[PDB]
DNA sequence: CATGCATGCATGCATGCAT
DNA sequence: ATGCATGCATGCATGCA
């Protein structure tokens, strides 16, 4: 019974190389000793191991000529066993708090969480060692052969739980004899201890009762998540699949629904021989950095300086949005101003005013409206794309649901809650039911939702910017009808937009040749024609817009006097046309607020603390050119 | 004990005689010496019949005492120069369906064809568990087994996970050094094309493991070869359990084949030999190739030479693009026909439905707009709100044939705008937000609003469709039944010629017989057309050249500024259309450059369609 | 099996256009 | 001025947990 087998591993030599690495490696003194010093001194609750460091250490030791072992390979194959080995070594080399403070299982004494960081690809190519832990895989490529290894999965998060306490080492106490018993837990359910097991109680005929002590137990933080496949990975004609993830320690709250991520972990198993699986998270990597995580590190300053000192930045950053689409310079400028936004305003009293810009594009067939909402949903770090048909109103706001992990009942949010602090690009705006658009009004104006159906009586938060696409009433434009009647949006909905462009397709033998040449060049060569313009890459553009969003310009009086005069001029000029029925509506204070917001955004893009008057001039020029196709 | 070795020897000498399978052993083995191919071989039962009848009848009738010996012989051969076996060929009366499977066939090798109705979630199974003891510093291992592992019956063993070593030293699991094997369970039913109408169908479970664990998806046509087995005890062991139950049955699959049908997900495929490739290359040299391949489409219909050219171009298709940023440029072609009654419209839709490698047919008011775009917000047994695929999702990389396209309501027509141009289906409703691929092409037929085409009125008064929709259709054709005298004499003679035809091997007056065509996936005849299309689509990708650039830019500019009247509006999309058609033509010639003739032909075709 | 929410299908009513 | 057709809005049927 229980025979024996021979393997090439050796859990003695590897532990020695572990200690050598952990107290002799340098990129200041030893690298990891300092991290342990911070842990002792109570400034760090997490220690992270970079496999690149281990690889470099063993490569250097090979250069020394002394024989060693392939530690990284051993970790990659069997990774759930090296966690405790590293914890043991870390518990035998810890220092004593240089600063001041104000048998038992070893885990009660530990206060730190060990995590492994996958092995990079560039280091692998540097030292010719093909890396298995840094190869992204789909949820459909993870099969039984991978159980027990350290791998990475690329996907999109769908559902996330709420952090909860999970007991790893229950503690008890005996009122009769005074001993302490410890029980380790590694399962979803457990049975507690009942009667004392000490020497004294054992000898005596009266055995005491034990009591759980909450304060002494080792409670950890537990969270669970679900990850799906990206549409670029699913095979032809199939449906995407899902996978589960566990998060324990100081990684909780590092995953939010809707985020495209690369997550590293250990693929571990859970009456039959069949078994459930899950990924124990060890390191997360976001594909698009959130704007509200920005810091002006030296590198990011060096990168933004080149853009600042390169002259034209407004045109450079507006020509770089969808560089395969010819023309539409003003449209791209207003869409670049969409990303930045104005400056929210609280008046200190119980009143607030939004600071985001809403934009609408109404035009004729085949003018590339959709392909610009698909590029704006990709530049933004938290973008969402939806089509008018495929929507329900509730599907945009919220509904009810129950959490499998815990027993709580939860409210699920729609696309407008996923896009919070982001752009919610709506295509086919005209074709969705008017009883479905009316839920967009409150989001557009108050940046909230109010649900008063059964079970739920509450409010949500949706700090979203809406980029809408629509078409005239009967397909193409009809010059005979009035501009207002040709479109099919009520006045109340129109007022809530700040920019409403009319992209009418009027043939002209001269300009169509340019479009034809651009498109056919885009097809013969897979890139855009111009050899003088070098568009800013999405990452460098996102980094600049993130730096710009930190400002909050104010206004002077020399600009206030201009703004008021322009508002009076526009609001007088508008009544004539509106009465004449050849118009677009009637100017309202929301027009003034939109002008102010556009000026603020143009000021921010310049990295300024004051709004110049050339910004209120650019804003007025944009709002004017918005309708300069109807006057062909 | 002695029969086993004799059977091992008899299969060894069977392999010795026929050396084909010997070849296919070095094959999956020299290549695993740097995807590792799986060690499964396929044997033809016809050869085994002509070699040794007794051994053949044993496999067919008594598999549990004949297959393991053959597997051992195969493993011995491989090692000398484990490996598992799959079977193909004739099965006689053993070839059945879920309806005709009875208790007479238990414990026999059978082949069953049907529709896959319910798949499961693949899971791993434990086959060997390793342990480490630090006190002694040694490794131990346990093994496990279950009923569905082997064909023969083995006394059950007391599966128990070891926790303590014989000396008492505590053990810890080594998850990375254990062994796991994948396992799926599926359900097969009687096909709708064969089940009697009005009667509930019959089902059978099938169990797959290892390398046969994920090869089909629900709603497909499948053929499974495996052993029909029995398990458990239907109350026999119990002193008093019941008198109304029986033994549980299932099939231990060892071969699975997907079958290609009409209006079904699976796509047809043929194996191309050296002869086929040589003939295709020889045929592509002739200058009238675009006419030979074009007059051979539906040769029982008279005329319509241009719609036939368009059909061939749609079948071949253009080349799509994916830019670095992440942009996507369409590469498909779509066709609309508007016509008078009895103009051979539905007979050309059915020809496409029958000759395309993958096509799905739909009528008008029949299927709703959520049945085409896959809005199947439903729920599964696990409880995850799931989207169920639809017609356009299932037809990814295929074709959709829409009949009575004018009867489709606007609430249904507007769901197709995204698919025809964006080639995706983004569904966002309560609790679900996802995007699926719908890279399909559409061919649709319709008739005027007045019953017949009124030439006096303007085209917009007849067609009566939005310009938004009309733009997405690459080519729109108008067909009219104009009463003539010279034309009627030709069209009557042709029709009467078709109705006087006798299949070879028939006696005049003998009725013809009809059958269902379930092929096994993986003027010129129709098979050669399919082979030509497959080769051209799979191994050709042309590239644009300056000459085509000039022709296309001239034609587009001229068309935009015109004083004529068109059946459809002209937008930027038309330019892309000219590029697609050109590429398709270059694909027909098996060329890697879109030459000038391609562009000229595209211009002529579009001009005929419009004017 | 009753309560109440979200999807999808069906019907009947009103308005506009044509004869 | 009347009738017919089309589009929209109100109702119901399903499906659910
Ligand atoms: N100005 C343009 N530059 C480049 N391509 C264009 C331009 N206008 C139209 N196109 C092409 O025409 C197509 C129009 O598709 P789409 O974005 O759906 O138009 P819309 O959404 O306005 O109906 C795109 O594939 C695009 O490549
Ligand atoms: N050009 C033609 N050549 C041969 N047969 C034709 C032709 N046009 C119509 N027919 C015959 O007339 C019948 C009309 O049926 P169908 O194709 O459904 O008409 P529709 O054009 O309304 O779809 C078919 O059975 C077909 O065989
Ligand atoms: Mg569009
Ligand atoms: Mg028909
Ligand atoms: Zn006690």
């Amino acid at each position: 019974a229980l025979p024996s087998i021979q393997l090439p591993v050796d859990y003695n030599n590897l532990f020695n190389e572990i200690t050598d690495f952990l107290v002799t490696f340098k990129q200041k003194g030893p690298k990891y000793m300092a991290m342990l010093q911070k842990v002792a001194n109570r400034e760090l609750n997490s220690v992270i191991i970079d496999l690149d460091d281990i690889l470099q250490y063993q490569n250097e030791k090979f250069l020394q000529g002394t024989q060693a072992d392939d530690l990284v390979s051993a970790i990659q194959q069997n990774a759930n066993h090296f966690t405790e080995l590293f914890c043991r070594a870390i518990d035998n080399n810890m220092p004593l708090p240089t600063k001041e403070i104000d048998l038992f299982p070893p885990n009660l004494t530990r206060r730190y969480f060990l995590y492994f960081k996958p092995l990079s690809q560039n280091c692998a190519r540097r030292y010719r060692k093909k890396a298995i832990s840094s190869k992204p895989l789909s949820v459909r490529q993870i099969k039984g052969d991978f159980l027990g290894q350290l791998i990475t999965v690329r996907g999109i998060i769908t559902r996330v739980s709420d952090v909860k306490p999970a007991v790893e080492v229950i503690a008890y106490t005996c009122d009769q004899c005074g001993y302490e018993v410890f029980q380790e837990v590694n399962s979803r359910t457990f049975t507690p201890l009942s009667e004392c097991t000490s020497e004294e109680c054992s000898q005596n005929q009266t055995k005491g009762q034990l009591f759980m002590s909450t304060r002494a137990s080792k409670f950890s933080a537990f969270q669970e998540c679900k990850i799906q496949e990206l549409s670029q990975q699913v095979p032809v004609g199939h449906i995407p699949r899902s996978l589960n993830i566990h998060v324990n320690g100081t990684l909780v709250r590092s995953l939010s629904p809707g985020d495209i991520v690369d997550v590293t972990g250990i693929f571990l198993p859970a009456a039959g021989l069949l078994t459930e699986t899950y990924l124990e998270a060890q390191f997360v990597r976001q594909h698009k950095k959130k704007f509200a995580s920005f810091s002006l590190t030296s590198d990011v300053e060096e990168r933004v300086m080149e853009l600042i000192t390169s002259g034209d930045v407004y045109n450079r950053l507006a020509k770089s949005i969808a560089p395969e689409i010819y023309g539409n310079l003003d449209v791209k400028k207003a869409l670049l101003l969409l990303l930045v936004g104005g400056v929210d305003k609280r008046v200190g009293d119980g009143m607030k005013i939004r600071g985001d810009i809403n934009v609408c594009l109404m035009g004729d067939p085949g003018v590339a409206k959709s392909q610009l909402l698909k590029a704006i949903c990709k530049i933004s770090p938290r973008g969402v794309y939806t089509t008018g048909k495929g929507s329900s109103g509730v599907g945009l706001t919220a509904a009810v649901m129950k959490d499998p992990v815990t027993d709580e009942m939860i409210l699920e949010g729609g696309a407008l809650v996923l896009a919070d602090n982001g752009i919610c690009c709506i295509d086919e705006f005209d074709k969705m039911d008017e009883s479905d658009r009316t839920a967009i009004h409150e989001v557009m104006e108050q940046q909230t939702i109010s649900i008063s159906k059964a079970g739920i009586n509450t409010t949500l938060n949706a700090r979203t910017s809406i980029l809408a696409a629509a078409n005239p009433l009967y397909g193409r434009y009809n010059p005979r009808l009035s501009p207002l009647d040709n479109i099919n949006l009520p006045a109340a909905l129109l007022s809530r937009f700040d920019i409403l462009f009319l992209m009418l397709d009027i043939p002209s033998r001269d300009d169509d040749e340019k479009l034809a040449e651009h498109v056919t060049y885009v097809h013969m060569h897979n890139k855009q024609p111009d050899l003088d313009f070098t568009p800013v890459e999405p990452s460098k553009m996102r980094e600049y817009i993130a730096y710009a969003k930190t400002k909050r310009p104010v206004m002077s009086e020399a600009v206030n006097d201009y703004v008021v005069q322009a508002y009076i001029r526009l609001r007088q000029d508008s009544k004539r046309e509106m009465d004449s029925k050849f118009s677009f509506g009637q100017a309202t204070p929301r027009t003034l607020l939109g002008i102010i917001r556009l000026s603020q955004a143009l000021a921010k893009l310049r990295l300024a603390d004051m709004v110049d008057i050339d910004d209120v001039e650019e804003a007025l020029r944009l709002v004017r050119v918005s309708k300069e196709s109807l006057y062909q | 004990d002695a029969v086993f070795g004799d059977r091992v020897r008899r299969f060894q000498e069977f392999l010795d005689t026929f050396t084909s399978y010997r070849d296919s052993v070095r094959s999956i083995q020299v290549y695993n010496s740097n995807n590792i191919l799986p060690h499964r071989i396929i044997i033809s039962l016809d050869d085994l019949r002509e070699f040794d009848r007794s051994f053949w009848s044993g496999i067919l009738v008594e598999p549990a005492y004949f297959i393991p010996p053959a597997e051992k012989a195969l493993t011995d051969l491989a090692d000398s120069m484990p490996w598992k076996l799959s079977f193909k060929g004739s099965f006689g009366a053993h070839a059945l369906s879920p309806r005709t499977l009875t208790a007479q066939h238990l414990n026999k090798l059978v082949s069953v064809e049907g529709i896959v109705t319910k798949t499961s979630l693949v899971r791993p199974k434990l086959i060997r568990s390793v342990h480490y003891a630090a006190k002694t510093g040694r490794f131990h291992y346990r093994d496990y087994t279950d009923a569905t592992t082997t064909l023969t019956t083995r006394i059950p063993t007391p599966a128990i996970y070891p926790t303590e070593d014989t000396e008492g030293n505590k053990l810890t699991t080594e998850y990375g050094y254990s062994t796991f094997i994948d396992h799926q369970r599926i359900t097969v039913q009687e096909m709708p094309e064969m089940a009697p109408a009005g009667q509930l169908p019959r089902s059978i479970d099938v169990i797959l493991d290892d390398d046969l664990v994920d090869k089909t998806k629900p709603g497909d046509r499948v053929n499974v070869v495996g052993v029909f087995k029995s398990l458990g005890a239907g109350g026999m062991n119990q002193s008093n359990s019941n008198t109304l139950i029986g033994f549980k049955t299932l099939i231990l699959g060892n071969t699975v084949y997907p079958l290609h049908a009409r209006s079904t997900g699976v796509a047809a495929r043929q194996m191309l030999t050296d002869f086929d490739i040589r003939n295709i290359n020889k045929l592509s040299k002739k200058k009238d190739i675009f006419d030979i391949l074009s007059q051979s489409l539906a040769p029982s219909i008279y005329g319509h030479d241009h719609i036939k050219k368009a059909i061939l171009l749609m079948l071949m298709g253009g080349v799509e693009k994916n830019l670095e940023n992440g942009s996507h440029l369409r590469g498909d072609i779509n066709i609309l026909m508007v016509g008078d009654p009895s103009t051979a419209k539905s007979q050309l839709l059915r020809f496409v439905l029958n000759t395309a490698s993958l096509a799905i047919a739909t009528t008008g008011r029949g299927s709703s707009g959520v049945g085409l775009t896959a809005a199947v917000t439903t729920d599964r047994e696990t409880g995850e709100r799931r989207l169920e695929a639809g017609a356009m999702v299932l037809a990814d990389r295929g074709v959709v044939c829409i009949d009575e396209f004018d009867k489709m309501t606007d609430v249904d027509r507007v769901a197709i705008h995204e698919v025809m141009e964006q080639q995706t289906v983004t569904i966002a409703k309560a609790g679900i937000h996802t995007t699926l691929n719908a890279r399909c092409s559409v061919i649709a037929a319709a008739n005027p609003v007045f019953g017949q085409y009124d030439v006096n009125r303007d085209p917009h008064q007849n067609i009566a469709l939005p310009d938004s929709l009309l733009s997405r259709f690459d080519l729109l054709f108008v067909v009219t039944d104009d009463i003539n005298e010279i034309r009627d004499r030709s069209i009557s003679e042709h029709v009467l010629r078709t109705h006087r035809y006798l299949p070879p091997g028939y006696l005049e007056g003998e009725p013809v017989r009809e059958r269902l065509n379930l092929s096994l996936a993986v003027l010129v005849t129709i098979p050669f057309l399919r082979k030509y299309v497959q080769y051209a689509k799979e191994r050709v990708i042309p590239q644009l050249t300056q000459e085509a650039i000039n022709v296309i830019v001239k034609n587009y500019t001229d068309l935009r500024n015109d004083d004529n009247t068109k059946k459809s509006p002209i937008t930027a999309r038309t330019l892309e259309t000219l590029i697609r058609l050109a590429t398709a033509h270059a694909k027909v010639r098996l060329s890697k450059t879109v030459n000038k003739v391609d562009a000229k032909v595209a211009a002529n075709l579009l001009r005929f369609a419009l004017l």
